[PDB]
């Protein structure tokens, strides 16, 4: 996380900012029970770019034995050199709610992730949505695991969403 | 570390050797040849020192001196003579009426070395003025006695040949303390010998009666004039019944060693737990003569019939020792990445235990 | 002769042992002879195809497994940092790629098996076994071994490192 | 009071004196021989065992079958020499086939 | 009160002996205290006997003095 | 400041005088050059004293023992000799190096002896008799210089490569491998007294000093040229604290332990200085340098 322009990150050992292997002894580190608080500071709409892709070989379908599975693939050295900037630019690493100041800005300007990276074994619980601290605000997540019709019409509507474009498409 | 795990060949620069000692960790072996010459070789260097014709009648023994410039051997011809280690010649001569069993030299009194003579008292002689010092004696004066000093020197010990063992001083001689050992069941035992180390003044007892025992040179000036014995282990061997001929103390101060005769079964245990640990596989057919370990490192080397047979534990660093940063094991793990990625006017000048049986200086490159 | 510079001067070397003289059933319970008989039949001497090799001064048969091949296991994004640590320090290419997602690094570490070589005319191939749940990588014979020859195994690579072993057949080059 | 604990063996000392003492071997023996026996039944029951639950874990079963333990001794070549002319109730035999009937093909 | 326990290797021990608590106690206590056992060890006073089971009081040993704790064997 | 004002200027070789030495007892001076000749030359007087011979060619390296007894000198005809400092004889021989020797020195113990040649390794022989010990690879190319250890445990190992090796002589495997990324070639190195420092004096125009205990590079010491020619060092604690090196700018310069000082230019050598030897007992110093020089001059000083 940082090693690239499109990751950024805040070290959780002493605090030191590092991106593209480079680091400079910046804040204090964290860890264990430490809650990291996330809100990218964008409540006004912006404009970025999102989709260029630059192969389409790699984009395929084909029965792998017995199942279909839909290659939408990225590519990595033509994206890097659409690298653009864009609004609210800087991807603070909070401390839920306190903030050592934002580690490294102008952040990739594209559709954002909220990335999590680990290093060796540990475990980490997360709670993400439109909301600030309670998870149920929206709909709690669903999981999409019942028998009911429900599951069979978002099945068929996603089936459809899918089949619209591989009707139009034409295949090869 | 441990004992001794691996096994040498022989070191044999001229066919026959009959003694072999350490100096201080095992620096020269003084090879007592049976051709009444002296012969000098050299420990961890695999050499030779010096050759030193001393006489005809060959030697049976031989230790050096505290300040390392003499070469005392108990001859078999009566030859006391204090021979140079530097140039090879007599120092000093000298003729006593009984032979000499056991040289030592005190690492804090050169000048009064240890000699053991038969059917008389041990005699200090003193290598200042060439005086004769009878070591004062209780009961009969004929007995087969051996004396030895203590870690430091400062007491020596006496045993003779109905069971009793004598304490005094090495330089005043004040025969204050004595000692009778255990009587058996029905019938008393002399003693053969007793054997020192360097740390912790424990000290073993051969006796006659097939048991190896060991006491501290502590419990005798403390009891008094006489107690009662009370070894702490009665070590012995119990399915051969091989009698005892020469067996020293360990390198580190925790382990016993004892030797056999013709057997090759050369024991070992630790003075925390008697319990065998291991055992020696020697070939048989020759009679051991000399046994000493390096006084720090763990190793048995035992001379015998004009060889040598060394166990030890031979070792070569690993090929991961390229350097610190540098290494060529083996895992089956992900690699675990790193995760953190003056001006002075001074010149440079800088360039068991330890005891006083050094300065040798004897180095002959050419 | 202390007055006249010699060339030949950068060297890059890191395994420095390099001498002029280089005077040389079921499957899963086969574990055992990897570890402990398989310590002599092979010595490490001055190969002469190229730098260091692994000689031989006993025979092995066809169809005879022989040595498993043990590394630093990796992933392939380490695979960048890896190879810019090799130009610097001045690695060779140790990217040994089991597969295109798990590659073998031996830099840091690694076995006794990091002294082989390549050639178009090589004694023996690679094969692959799955033991207890885990891939390893151990090699059978095709041929007798002699006494004084060095092992070497084909790359398979198909058609600059240049691949320097005076054989006929030897398409100077890992193609 | 016990007497296998004087020597920290697991075997039994007292039966094997009994078993010894009417098995009529001899008139009169030492005290040493019947612990000497039971060490030395001790360290060739070890032994085999060993190799046992090598077998055992080598198929991942935990119980030993006979079939293990003839693997185990044949395998060996020691105990081939000592076990030569012995046999194993539902023992099987090792897999083997002679070099020259290997047939093949290109 | 308090006795020395001397050891055969050299090094010297002082501990605290009540006068009315036995010498299994005290053994017990050792044992506790360092983890040498006592099957381990036996109390000698100047090359004289002193046994396991019994008291101090009963031998009536004079304080500050040492012991020759002369080494044994397990079991 | 070093007052090492010029007394003697010795010439008595032929081909170029590229090798003298101050024996660390500091009595008399072996002077070498590349015409098979080992001239004894003094010290505080620069008497002439013989001209050892017997050898067949040039010498790269000279040097005598702690007591100053053994000469080993690096004779290009496969094999080496031991000069009787008393009389001038062949006392041993050191056969067995394949090509040419290139560097041979001594040990502070007075009990090893270490030579090398172009077979990739470095070799030892017996000092009673002279026969084949071991064949240790020093590195891939020829090695430059090496010599043993002040506590004579350890060898610190320079060829033209760079990645500068301490060999252990306990076990003859290196133990640490400074590995540089340049790899600028190595001339000349020399132990510390202390046994943890080296002086290597890379073909850079620096002596790259190394500190092989966590594998960190020192400070960058400049002030001299140093690209082709195999520049030895040497130490000088007498009068101050200053370290001799040779440079390739034909002048002989001196430093500071770790202050990167320009501390004193000794000038009057017509060629590039390959060799500086400081006296231990007096601030004297000599250079021996390439063959458009061919003089020992003996820079005397008190302070
Ligand atoms: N004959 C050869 N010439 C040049 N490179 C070779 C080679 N044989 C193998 N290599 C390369 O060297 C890499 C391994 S490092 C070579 C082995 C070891 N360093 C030695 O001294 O022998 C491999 O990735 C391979 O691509
Ligand atoms: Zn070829």
């Amino acid at each position: 996380l940082g090693y690239d322009k499109f990751s950024y990150s805040w070290r959780s050992k002493k605090g030191t900012k590092f991106h593209q292997s480079i680091g400079k002894h910046y804040s204090s580190g964290y860890g264990q029970g430490d809650v990291l608080g996330f809100y990218i500071n964008l409540p006004e709409d912006t404009e970025t770019a999102k989709s260029l892709p630059d192969t389409y070989k790699d984009k395929a379908l084909i029965k792998f034995k017995s199942y279909l599975y839909f290659e939408e693939k990225d590519f990595v050295d033509k994206a890097e050199k659409s690298l653009k900037q864009t609004p609210h630019s800087e991807i603070i690493f909070y401390k839920n709610g306190v903030n050592q100041g934002v580690a490294y800005k102008d952040i990739f300007e594209g559709v954002y992730f909220p990335a999590i990276s680990l290093y060796k074994s540990c475990t980490v619980s997360i709670n993400f949505g439109p909301c600030f601290k309670y998870p149920p605000k929206d709909l709690t997540y669903r999981p999409m695991s019942d028998m009911g019709w429900g599951a069979v019409v978002e099945h068929t509507l996603a089936d459809v969403l899918y089949h619209v474009e591989t009707e139009v498409d034409g295949r090869r | 570390q441990n004992y001794p795990e691996e096994a040498d060949g022989t070191l044999d620069c001229i066919s026959m050797a009959l003694t072999c000692t350490f100096n201080r960790w095992g620096t020269l072996l003084a090879v007592g040849c049976n051709d009444g010459r002296i012969v000098i070789w050299d420990f961890l260097t695999r050499g030779i020192a010096k050759i030193i014709s001393a006489h005809i009648h060959p030697v049976c023994s031989l230790c050096w001196s505290r300040d390392g410039h003499k070469l005392v051997s108990a001859s078999t011809d009566n030859i006391v003579s204090q021979w140079d280690v530097l140039s090879g010649d007599c120092d000093q001569r000298f003729r006593f009426p009984s032979p000499i069993l056991k040289v030592q030299y005190h690492p804090r009194d050169q000048n009064k070395v240890l000699v053991c003579p038969m059917k008389s008292a041990p005699v200090m002689l003193t290598l200042s003025d060439s005086k004769h010092v009878v070591l004062p004696v209780d009961d009969d004066s004929d007995l087969n006695v051996v004396a030895s000093f203590d870690r430091r020197g400062e007491y020596i010990y006496t045993g003779n040949a109905k069971g009793k063992i004598l304490v005094l001083k090495t330089d005043s001689q004040d025969l204050v303390a004595s000692f009778r050992v255990t009587t058996g069941t029905s019938n008393t035992t002399a003693i053969k010998s007793i054997e020192f180390a360097r740390k912790g003044s424990c000290f073993l007892i051969n006796t006659a009666d097939r048991i190896i025992r060991v006491y501290d040179g502590r419990e005798i000036l403390t009891c008094g004039r006489d107690g009662e014995p009370e070894p702490m282990q009665k070590l012995q061997d119990l399915v051969n019944r091989t009698p005892w001929k020469k067996c020293c103390f360990s390198g580190d101060g925790e382990y016993i060693v004892a030797g056999s005769a013709r057997q090759h079964a050369l024991y070992i245990w630790e003075k925390s737990i008697g319990n065998l640990v291991k055992i020696l596989h020697g070939t048989r057919g020759e009679l051991l003569l000399d046994v000493a370990w390096h006084p720090v490192r763990p190793i048995i080397a035992s001379i015998s019939s004009g060889v040598v047979s060394i166990w030890a534990q031979n070792q070569v660093e690993n090929w991961s020792a390229f350097a610190p940063d540098f290494k060529e094991l083996d895992e089956n793990v992900e690699y675990e990445e790193r995760e953190s990625e003056e001006d002075e006017e001074v010149d440079v000048t800088s360039v068991d235990e330890e005891l006083e049986d050094s300065k040798a200086l004897l180095y002959l490159p050419i | 002769a202390r007055a006249e510079v010699h060339l030949r001067k950068s060297a890059f070397d890191m395994f420095n042992f390099l001498a002029s003289k280089h005077r040389q059933l079921p499957m899963p319970m086969r574990f055992r002879h990897l570890k402990k008989t398989s310590k002599e039949a092979v010595g490490v001497y001055r190969s002469p195809i190229h730098g260091r090799g692994l000689f031989c001064k006993r025979n092995i048969d066809a169809g005879e497994m022989v040595i498993e091949y043990a590394g630093n296991v990796i992933r392939s994004i380490q695979t960048d940092k890896r190879e810019k640590y090799y130009d610097s320090k001045g690695i060779g290419c140790y990217m040994f790629r089991i597969d295109d997602s798990e590659v073998v690094d031996a830099t840091m570490h690694g076995n006794a098996a990091r002294f082989i070589n390549h050639s178009c005319e090589p004694n023996c191939y690679s094969r692959v076994i799955n033991i207890d749940g885990q891939k390893h990588i151990v090699i059978f014979a095709m041929r007798k071994i002699y006494r004084g020859e060095e092992l070497t195994y084909d790359y398979k690579f198909p058609i600059k490192l240049p691949c320097n072993c005076g054989a006929k057949k030897c398409r100077k080059f890992l193609n | 009071k016990t007497r296998s604990s004087r020597a920290g063996l697991q075997f039994p000392v007292g039966r094997v004196h009994r078993l010894l003492r009417k098995g009529n071997y001899a008139e009169r023996v030492g005290a040493g021989a019947p612990v000497y026996l039971a060490a030395v039944l001790e360290y060739l029951t070890a032994e085999i065992l060993e190799l046992a639950g090598n077998a055992a874990r080598d198929n991942k079963k935990t119980r030993i079958i006979p079939r293990h333990l003839q693997l185990a001794v044949r395998n060996d070549e020691e105990l081939n020499k000592l076990l030569g002319r012995v046999t194993i109730a539902q023992g099987g035999v090792l897999p083997n086939i002679q070099s020259v009937l290997l047939p093949k093909k290109t | 009160m308090q006795i020395f326990v001397k050891t055969l290797t050299g090094k010297t021990i002082t501990l605290e002996v009540e006068p009315s608590d036995t010498i299994e106690n005290v053994k017990a206590k050792i044992q506790d205290k360092e983890g040498i056992p006592p099957d381990q060890q036996r109390l000698i006073f100047a090359g004289k006997q002193l046994e396991d089971g019994r008291t101090l009081s009963d031998y009536n040993i004079q304080k500050e003095s040492t012991l020759h704790l002369v080494l044994r064997l397990r079991g | 400041k070093p007052n090492y004002a010029l007394k003697f200027t010795l010439a008595g070789h032929t081909k170029a005088v590229s090798s003298v030495k101050f024996s660390p007892n500091g009595e008399w001076l072996a002077s070498s050059s590349a015409d098979k000749l080992i001239k004894i030359w003094g010290a505080y007087d620069g008497k002439f004293e013989k001209t050892i011979s017997g050898h067949k060619l040039g010498i790269s390296d000279v040097a005598w023992s702690s007591d100053s007894n053994l000469l080993v000198s690096a004779s290009d005809d496969k094999t080496l000799k031991i000069w009787d400092v008393s009389s001038g004889k062949c006392l041993k021989t050191l056969k067995g190096h394949s090509n040419y020797v290139f560097c041979c020195n001594f040990n502070p113990q007075s009990n090893l002896i270490v030579s090398g040649s172009f077979d990739e390794s470095v070799r030892i022989w017996d000092v009673k008799t002279g026969k084949c010990l071991k064949t240790l690879p020093a590195h891939s190319d020829p090695v430059s210089a090496v010599h043993f250890n002040r506590d004579g445990s350890l060898i610190v190992s320079s060829s033209y490569d760079g990645l500068c090796r301490i060999w252990d002589t306990a076990s003859g495997q290196c133990l640490k491998t400074l590995i540089d990324d340049d790899n600028p070639p190595v001339s000349f190195v020399k132990f510390s007294p202390n046994g943890k420092y080296i002086l290597a004096a890379t073909l850079d125009n620096t002596l790259k000093l190394w500190d092989y205990s966590k594998g960190k590079c020192l400070k960058t010491y400049t002030g001299h040229k140093n690209e082709k020619y195999c520049i030895f060092a040497n130490f000088s604690v007498t009068g101050g604290k200053w370290i001799v090196s040779g440079s390739e700018d034909n002048l002989v310069y001196i430093w500071n332990l770790q202050t990167k000082e320009i501390v004193q230019k000794l000038q009057g050598h017509t060629d590039v200085v390959i060799s500086t030897a400081c006296h231990p007992t007096e601030n004297i110093i000599a250079s021996a340098a390439l063959e458009n020089d061919k003089t020992i001059k003996l820079w005397k000083s008190d302070c």
